[PDB]
């Protein structure tokens, strides 16, 4: 497939060919102008607070080991050994000041550097230079409120600025709660579902919730339960949607603070955020301070989701057209009662984790959508995300980025998939920008 | 146990080992693997109400771990060591027996089809607790659906019964360190 | 590949290349040249006999919905919703005037229309043109005496016209028996085998069932039990072969009328069929009355198998080119007692069905033949199917097709294959055309 | 169980159940388990004349089913529900039992390995019938061939078994519902 | 049996059939299934000194076999028919042993997972050692690690247990055929 | 990939590209370039010495059986029926005068014949030609001293030649000892990993025994065992490390007879080869005799290893790029009492067969440094074989081949990748001869 020319997303995001979710070569060439290009979540602070604390993540299909540093900062490194190729780190969190190669005991620091080498005078004598023979290191490291990301392509901008229009809605809860923490370890399951499905079902798809979650919204208690069953619309003004230059968008539904938490958790929740959003008014302004204790279903471009207020953190990682393997996290503020942390998290993974009964309504959408994408049928076929367009605003005096001002819609698929369509036919970041010059013009035609 | 020597094992798994090698009684083996079928026959049959009436103790505690992968020398980091798969009480159960009852919920139809395959049970009444029932057993638990969707568990059970309402025992605390820790099963939405 | 140029097939079907068997881009290519352009087996008027009544099935690996329409026609659709693309069908049979979809609660007819969307009003308002949004259709669904075929290429010939030479044959059993039901359901089981393997054998294959199915044969009790193990060869005049145009063909065998149902249904089975044959000779004439009661081993081109008499119904449905999923049904003729009927099903299963005793004689021969197509020193082999090669005729007076006036041989694996070649070569029906103008004196050659 | 509640649960699933809650005798589900490790025992060494001659008697009805995935909700569609994989008088098992054991049987050589895992084995008496056993079981059924090939089977037994030639309780009805829809086995050629 | 009617069972499994058909003593199969039990929770918290020193006697011979394919009829080829998996005496399966608890044995970290499902036991005392228990077992045997790594093997076991030190029955011999011949488990290091 | 113009090896097989044990593309194109085109272990004299005896081996992905003639010789032929391609031979081993297929009958000749075709008078009459019909025979098969190897390539070096100088190394333990035996059958077990992995492993790495194997080591009683945690390295001139034209290479490691085998071994093995070599100084010289009883880890090119002493005799069956057969024999001294040649089998499967202790120790480093080739990150990441480049030598008086005078370096990894890199861009024999006109200079370099 020429992915110079082929159109695979239609102008403003309207549709896109099903063999997205299928499409093996498409995948192969996604590791590279996805994967390789954009920022992606590796951990928390709160995962890794300590010098010489390491953790091992996927960055799309490669494993890298990120690791605090003495200097208080963080740097990730391929988890292959520089020699010849053995995985370097086989557990999934610890703490040291280095790791030795199980295969010819090859010994790196924490700071990727190759510190020893076994009988290297006697082997080697002088001649490996082992200032070149460095773990295999991310080029680019940084921080969003104690949430770590990583980008293997040094001339990405700054997660700041790729977070976009996103950033403003994040930050009451990311920064002006006073701090999240990230609960780990997450639950890990495989499902047959390519890495988009889930990506936009979380960064856009309000529309599915009363149906696709009929049965955990009646029986699990929660602040949402009117719309088991479709039996109720919310009403107007209930929620808004929104996206952004870089791809990450999500969707706003107002006040929902205790999110899908069964009714055990909604009165302290409801009273914690309502707390907060009080002193919070003082400080950011109302709209902020609400947004603050209002649940967010967002993505992160690419394959980062979360649900704030649930506390729900999700890591999509690619590993075929037809297989992702889904991390699952708690976030949790850190002035919670310790005890209402425990149960949040527990919560999260109650609905959300590996037998999160909320998650299990999703998974046969999630995998016969992406598994039909293969089916010969289905590849040229056009799978829908119209609803809203001609409504939706660019440069809204209160609520930036380009915005839905309803709260379902897919105006979020829209531009997840503008920015994914203009990453896969380009070959560089300057390319993605030259074809993004125009994309919430794009997004708001009609 | 000595753990010193026997180096891989743990502290809990050597406390668990002495409660069964103790005072070996074969009728209260007898009773548990009774238990412990009956139980997997209802669920089984998808008749969860049934198993929540007949099985399951109002102060129940039902508890899947999943444990992080760290260093066998690990020594420093302290965080968090696993998360809850499950960790469930009596409400919390019923919540999801309601989920799976519900005639919205789409991934039960057409019906799922459960076999459990329960083994190695041991069974030693607490030491302190005249009425607390101690049960160990393994479970393979297969799971098919939607004509070729085969899920296949796998689990070593710690369980507490006692006698409750009309003296039938009672499931009152399960624990489960789950074996693998990347589920290959889709979900673990099933009761182990 | 070039599939316009590489000969796959020689010349008068006289050889296959051994990778037909193995080559992934050949079965991906398959898809589009065999299994998109041909009459492909749906079901049976026996099991969808009411409105509202629906199965599913697969037509190459597309899965589609066959629904009895309200004014007695049926229909097929693609079974993948028009929005994002989930399965809209989970289950293999029902009756429902609708089906709505479980990601966002789309709800479509019977007639595939498009005819709710949750809360259209106040999400789309009037801008969402359902009209267009239906189930994308088979184009093409025909019936052979209730037996229901489907063809995604509008092109296509007619379902009779399809059929050729083979329609003469199958006629006796299939309309001038009263009529055939397909009992249900259908056993179903994957092999590790091309789709090819089991097609070819039953088109055409009579040589193996001696040392093939001979402890079947010993055992298994049947009229034609005397080929155990070769130790007799069937009389000259004992049957014959045949093929045709568009690739469809069986073989003959005289008189089979119980075919491999054990002496436990031998007396019952040949008293019903010779009353039948005895009232038929008046009707049809003593010939096609003696085929009526004669076993056919027939594959109706691409994948669809059976063996009349014996009431093996078979669908070899694709997978990958190792791998097939077989389903088998049995025909009844619905004049039997319903007591006889109940005992045939059970008896074909018995025989041929998941646990079929002689279907699993088949097994090695068929999948190790098959994945023999994927090694290296292999795939450049030849596959001989040149037995009586240089015998057949055409345009006899008594029995239409290509024929081989015997028993044994392999006129029918020369027809299927050259039908093969001419469509894996060519771009539509035009070009299959253009590609057979000559089909039945190349295969009469020499 | 009410099913009217246990909304999942089948009629002949709560009738089943009720068969063991009932009376349960120890020494009864001690012999059913002899029983049944016996016959896989049997089984597993392919001695399936012995199988035959010790443990199935003549009146013997040997069914498995595959049922058709239908709605949860279906309520008008009703054509047979299901197909016979198995289902076998023992005129029929002993057709198998020959086939298996023919010299030309080629897919016999090199000869095939079995092993059975027999687990949740109840027992109960017939109420009505005093001779009539009714025995439940779930069986794993692993079988390897071809040096690469491996298969397993799993499912839930419904037998009844009665004392037949010197007084040697045989099987007289084994049924199975088998639970996978699409066979991912190659074919279903084993005796569950 | 009559292995000239029964033509697939070998002379060596027809052998073992006898000797459990023959005086049948439940409460040697109920002390034969707690002995197995135990084993297998000191295996599956791989206690391995501890199962060294309770369950395996000074005298011990354990053995796996992997059987070379041969055709059913053959007659004259001769050559050596298995290979040894396993061979071990005492001190051989200490260095194994060793080996496990090694603190730079790099593929233990981090730890691996075992569960154990032990089934169909027999039991049945010598005829001519009054003191050799002869004790039939399967195994289903799930070793996990690595977060996705999954190994599950299958094997009959054929087990001579004896009385040993403060009259502790321990395992003398086992013997396995195990049933794969080409293993898709990585490896065999596991303790069947 | 352009394999003509790719570099996959860098000069002097300093590196290789990380893709070469992940990349399916170059696992099909080795097929071709080195398992069709180079020499393969098959079996040994010892396990099919009668006529009429066969085995059934892998060469590639290929399977052949092997077969005792009447006249003494032995011919392999593809294990694939001539009519429709069955696989002829389901078992490993055994004893007859021919092979019948079980499809249809067609029955050939332990020489690969079409010897009888069932029927043939009354089906094919005199039309089928027989003679045109035998078994696709491997072109080239070769013993040395009884191990008995194939090639499908006519145009390839006799055997001995493409030993090259590695057969010097082999002969003291191959001839003079009297002569080795093959100890069957085989374990087999399957690991994921490139074939490569192994193949470099044993052609070359001590490296890695004292780290690798440190558990084993310490635990497993050898001779070898002061190296367990690398608390010792071996003394100066405790071995050498060689490598070839054609690829094979070894290390040698002077005086370890015992190899691998536990303190069980250890009097009894060192008592015998000692004795033996004093025997062997008078016949082949001192130097020579030494060679016999010092511990070789082989590999004969491409994927046949050994451990001599040890008895460790190994093929690596390859699969596809991340999946390897691995076949385990033990080799011993024909004139060893049987008692001994019993306790070195079992001792053999002990170390390294399927529950080999020492074997399970590599699988990691294998399989992780296999699977990580696939990893974006580090496809076009190099591999270092670099330690002790600049001081082999080629033509000394004493040691043949290209030489590093060095128990431990990666002389033989050199070698090997620089024939593979020669084959894998090359079309033909011709093409790698024209390739490797300077190979001793390129190695020695610098
Ligand atoms: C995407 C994925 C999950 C969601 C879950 C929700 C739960 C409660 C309210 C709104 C939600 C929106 C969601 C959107
Ligand atoms: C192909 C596949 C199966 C067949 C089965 C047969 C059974 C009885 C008689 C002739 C047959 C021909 C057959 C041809
Ligand atoms: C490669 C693979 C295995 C080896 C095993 C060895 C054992 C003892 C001494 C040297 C060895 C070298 C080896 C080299
Ligand atoms: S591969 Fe890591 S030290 Fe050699
Ligand atoms: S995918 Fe079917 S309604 Fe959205
Ligand atoms: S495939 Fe071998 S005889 Fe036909
Ligand atoms: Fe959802
Ligand atoms: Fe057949
Ligand atoms: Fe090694």
């Amino acid at each position: 497939m020429n992915y110079n020319n082929k159109i695979l997303v239609s102008e403003s995001g309207l549709s896109q060919k099903h063999l997205i979710h299928g499409d093996e070569e498409l995948f192969q060439h996604e590791l590279k102008t996805i994967f390789a290009r954009n920022w992606l979540f590796l951990t928390h602070d709160s995962l890794i607070p300590a010098p010489g604390d390491y953790v091992t993540a996927k960055m799309g299909i490669d494993e890298v080991i990120v690791s605090r540093q003495n200097d208080g900062s963080i740097r990730a490194f391929l988890n292959v050994c520089r020699h010849r190729g053995k995985t370097l780190v086989s557990v999934e969190a610890g703490n040291a000041k280095g790791f030795v190669c199980s295969y010819h005991g090859w010994g790196f620091g924490s700071n990727g550097e190759l510190q020893s080498v076994p009988f290297e005078k006697d082997l080697y004598g002088e001649s490996l230079n082992k200032k070149c023979l460095g773990l295999k290191e991310v080029a680019r490291v940084e921080s969003f409120h104690g949430f770590i990301y990583g980008c293997f392509d040094q001339e990405a901008p700054p997660l700041m600025d790729y977070l976009g229009d996103a950033a403003w809605y994040l930050e009451p809860m990311f920064k002006h709660s006073g701090g999240l923490e990230l609960v780990g370890p997450p639950g890990k399951v495989v499902i047959k579902a390519n890495w988009k499905a889930p990506a936009e079902n979380f960064v856009g798809d309000a529309y599915h919730v009363g149906w696709t979650h009929a049965s955990s919204l009646r029986s699990g208690e929660s602040i949402f339960s009117s719309l088991a069953g479709n039996a109720a619309l919310p009403p107007e003004g209930a929620g808004l949607q929104m996206t952004s230059k870089y791809g990450s968008g999500m969707g706003v539904l107002w006040d929902g603070y205790s999110g899908v938490h069964s009714a055990d958790l909604v009165p302290e929740l409801m009273a914690f955020g309502g707390a907060k959003q009080e002193r919070l008014n003082k400080e950011i302004g109302d709209v902020r301070a609400r947004i603050y204790r209002s649940h967010l279903n967002c993505t992160v471009f690419p394959n980062n989701s979360m649900l704030t207020c649930s506390g729900v953190f999700k890591v999509w990682n690619p590993i075929d057209a037809n297989t992702t393997e889904v991390w699952t996290y708690a976030i949790v503020e850190k002035d919670m009662p310790e005890d209402l942390k425990r149960r949040l998290a527990d919560s999260v993974q109650r609905t959300f984790g590996p037998a999160g009964f909320w998650e299990s309504d999703d998974n046969d959408n999630m995998e016969t959508a992406s598994q039909n994408g293969k089916k010969y049928q289905s590849r040229d076929s056009d799978l829908l995300s119209n609803l809203g367009f001609g409504e939706d605003v660019y440069g809204d005096a209160v609520y930036p980025g380009v915005v839905g001002k309803s709260a379902i819609g897919e105006t979020s698929y829209r531009g997840f998939y503008r920015a994914y369509q203009a990453h896969v036919s380009s070959s560089n970041w300057a390319e993605f920008e030259h074809a993004s010059s125009t994309w919430h013009t794009e997004l708001t035609k009609t | 146990i000595n753990i010193q020597e026997d180096k891989l094992v743990s502290a809990h798994d050597a406390e668990e080992i002495l409660r069964f090698f103790n005072c070996h009684d074969s009728a209260l083996q007898q009773e548990a693997t009774t238990l412990l079928t009956q139980e997997a026959h209802l669920l089984d049959i998808q008749a969860y109400r049934a198993w929540l009436e007949h099985c399951v103790g109002s102060e129940v505690q039902y508890q899947v771990i999943s444990r992080e992968l760290r260093a066998a020398s690990e020594r420093r980091y302290k965080l968090n060591e696993a998360m809850n798969v499950y960790n469930e009480n009596f409400q919390q159960l019923k919540v999801r027996v309601e989920h799976q009852l519900d005639p919205q919920n789409w991934g039960n139809s057409p019906k799922l089809r459960f076999t459990r395959f329960i083994t190695n049970v041991q069974a030693a009444m607490d030491v302190n607790d005249k009425e607390l029932l101690h049960i160990r057993s393994n479970v393979i638990l297969h799971r098919a659906r939607r004509g070729n969707q085969v899920d296949v568990f796998y689990a070593a059970r710690e369980d507490k019964w006692k006698r409750g309402e009309g003296g039938v025992r009672k499931l009152v605390q399960r624990f489960v360190d789950y074996p693998e820790r990347i589920l290959q099963t889709h979900n673990l939405m099933v009761f182990l």
